[PDB]
């Protein structure tokens, strides 16, 4: 199962 | 033996074209399990092998939600880039991620990865502590102070020693017949005069599972790397991998050389040669 | 700035004249992603499928594109890629020792 990052860059 | 879980994020910005477009594919060692395209129509999560089917539709449904976020993040990624590097908006760029866990044979978290790439460079990777950044540049600088100050890395710290190594472990279990099974080499060798000076001689290995292989020709015991041609390992198209090692030899010559293959698949690494 | 492909063209199994068998294109190393890749039969494009974009440990896209085919004596089948790191278009004859 995958996770996308809290914040942007 | 070491297996894997790895999602790989590809976004792609096309000015004048629309929005970035999203691209994802999630990987057990070398066998593709998953994909999603933001350019689908109602994008989801699609199982691209087997054993991944025997999940619940929420299974997907996880999935999906979890690639659409990234697709959101990954066109506001794009455009803060844009303004770090102070590029004008007509050249299209790219934003790559690449994450996973690997286990040991003990069955526990051996090691952790989340990386980024801008335009195909280092742009920031989690350090091995999961707690510091490496960031390659001053753009990327910005990113390691905002995700240090926001402590952004304790959430990949959660996935990774939660559940990332628990979906592995499932991923390996439902999947043991294939993920689980080493395919060995097939090898032969080929014979294709070329002149009255040289005859190439060519071993083979076709239909392993997994990659990682060792082809190598030996002269009477001598190894022949250095004046040897080796082609990239490449996929069959099967979900099996394949090589070869070629030399060119003085006709004749031919039972000088043999050829050698290792894989965890062989019992015994094969030695084999012409005819 | 780009990174150009490499391209190897291959059939899945050994080629025998008349067996049907399936045609190869693998090209990698490349940046950026956009890549066109197509399999000719006789120079002519050859309906095909391209596999999900991934990428190696050096950031670098991989592709695989594939076809049916039946080899014959008759037949020149090759790939064709054309990405920004070349001038034109390159094409790579399939041979059946390769």
């Amino acid at each position: 199962t995958p996770q996308s990052a809290p914040h942007g860059v | 033996g070491p297996h894997s879980l790895r999602y790989f994020y590809t976004s792609v910005s096309r000015p004048g074209r629309g929005e970035p477009r999203f691209l994802a594919v999630g990987y057990v060692d070398d066998t593709q399990f998953v994909r999603f395209d933001s350019d689908a129509p109602n994008p989801k999560a699609e199982p691209r092998a087997p054993w991944v089917e025997q999940e619940d539709p929420e299974y997907f449904h996880r999935s999906t939600r979890i690639f659409k976020g990234a697709a959101q993040i990954d066109r506001g990624n794009l455009q803060t880039l844009r303004g770090y590097y102070n590029q004008s908006e007509d050249g299209s760029h790219t934003i790559q991620r690449m994450f996973g866990c690997d286990l040991g044979p003990d069955g526990r978290l051996l090691r952790g990865y989340n990386q980024y790439a801008y335009d195909g460079a280092d742009y920031i990777a989690l350090n091995e502590d999961l707690t510091s950044w490496t960031a390659a540049d001053m753009a990327a600088q910005i990113t390691k102070r905002k995700w240090e100050a926001a402590g952004d890395a304790e959430h990949y710290r959660s996935y990774l020693e939660g559940l990332c190594v628990k979906w592995l472990q499932i991923y390996l279990d439902k999947g043991k017949e294939t993920l689980q099974r080493a395919d060995p080499p097939k090898a032969h060798v080929t014979h294709h005069p070329v002149s009255a000076r040289e005859v190439t001689l060519r071993c083979w290995a076709l239909g392993f599972y997994p990659a990682d292989i060792s082809l190598t020709w030996q002269r009477d015991g001598e190894d022949q790397t250095q004046d040897m041609e080796l082609v990239e390992t490449r996929p069959a198209g099967d979900g099996t991998f394949q090589k070869w090692a070629a030399v060119g030899v003085p006709p004749g010559e031919e039972q000088r050389y043999t050829c050698h293959v290792q894989h965890e698949g062989l019992p015994e690494p094969l030695t084999l040669k012409w005819e | 700035e780009p990174r150009t492909p490499k391209i190897q063209v291959y059939s899945r199994h050994p080629a025998e004249n008349g067996k049907p068998n399936y045609l190869n294109c693998y090209v990698y190393g490349f940046h950026p992603p956009q890549i066109e890749i197509d399999l000719l039969k006789n120079g002519q494009k050859m309906k095909t499928e391209q596999s999900d974009l991934s990428f190696s440990k050096d950031w670098s896209f991989y592709l695989l594109v594939h076809t049916d085919f039946t080899p014959s004596t008759v037949d020149e089948y090759s790939c064709r890629v054309n990405h920004s790191s070349l001038a034109a278009p390159h094409m790579v004859k399939w041979d059946r020792n390769n």
